[PDB]
């Protein structure tokens, strides 16, 4: 249901913003001004571009020296709702030299 | 004048920060609101090469 994220300062074409989307075939990334999805629902001059309850997806999103840095992990889980009390280390994914820096963010969701 | 730079506005860039913005620069903290004059001016200055 969760397909990706939006990051930036204004998120509204006044300045550049970072768009990350999983389209089930691929992961696809851009930084752009325009808002194809202006609001976070998704149907069931860009300066950078890149491509690549039962399950828990974990991420750390981090932003340093104009790089955007991502770490992740997957596991199946059995706890009623919450993040399972325990420990397992997240691993680096990608490290993107996008030059944006971020004050505000949002997620993207698939809907009918 | 195709070759251009910022003067001031506000606080500095961070290392490798890709600024792209084109809102009016403050010379002073007025409600500049797209009007140039005192306190308010265009966000690009350009070389007389
Ligand atoms: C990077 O984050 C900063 C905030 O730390 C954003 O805000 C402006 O940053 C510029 C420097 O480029 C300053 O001149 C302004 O004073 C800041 N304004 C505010 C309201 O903080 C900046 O827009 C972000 N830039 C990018 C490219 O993402
Ligand atoms: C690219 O986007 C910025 C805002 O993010 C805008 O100021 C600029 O005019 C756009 N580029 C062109 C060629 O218009
Ligand atoms: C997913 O994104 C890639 C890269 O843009 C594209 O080739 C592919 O057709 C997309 N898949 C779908 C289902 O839209």
């Amino acid at each position: 249901i969760i397909r990706g994220w939006i990051f930036g300062t204004t998120l509204d074409s006044k300045t550049q913003s970072l768009l990350i989307v999983n389209n089930a075939t691929n992961v696809v990334i851009k930084v752009c001004e325009f808002q194809f999805c202006n609001d976070p629902f998704l149907d069931v001059n860009c300066t950078f571009e890149y491509v690549s309850f039962k399950n828990l997806r974990e991420f750390v999103f981090k932003n340093i020296d104009g790089y955007f840095k991502i770490y992740s992990k997957h596991t199946p889980i059995n706890l009623v709702r919450d993040l399972p009390q325990g420990f397992s280390a997240l691993e680096p994914l990608v490290d993107l030299p996008i030059g944006i820096n971020i004050t505000r963010f949002q997620t993207l969701l698939a809907l009918h | 004048y195709n070759y251009r730079y910022r003067l001031f506005r506000k606080s500095n860039l961070k290392p490798f920060e890709r600024d792209i913005s084109t809102e009016i620069y403050q010379a002073g903290s007025k409600p500049c609101n797209g009007v140039e004059g005192f306190n308010c001016y265009f966000p690009l200055q350009s070389y007389g090469f």
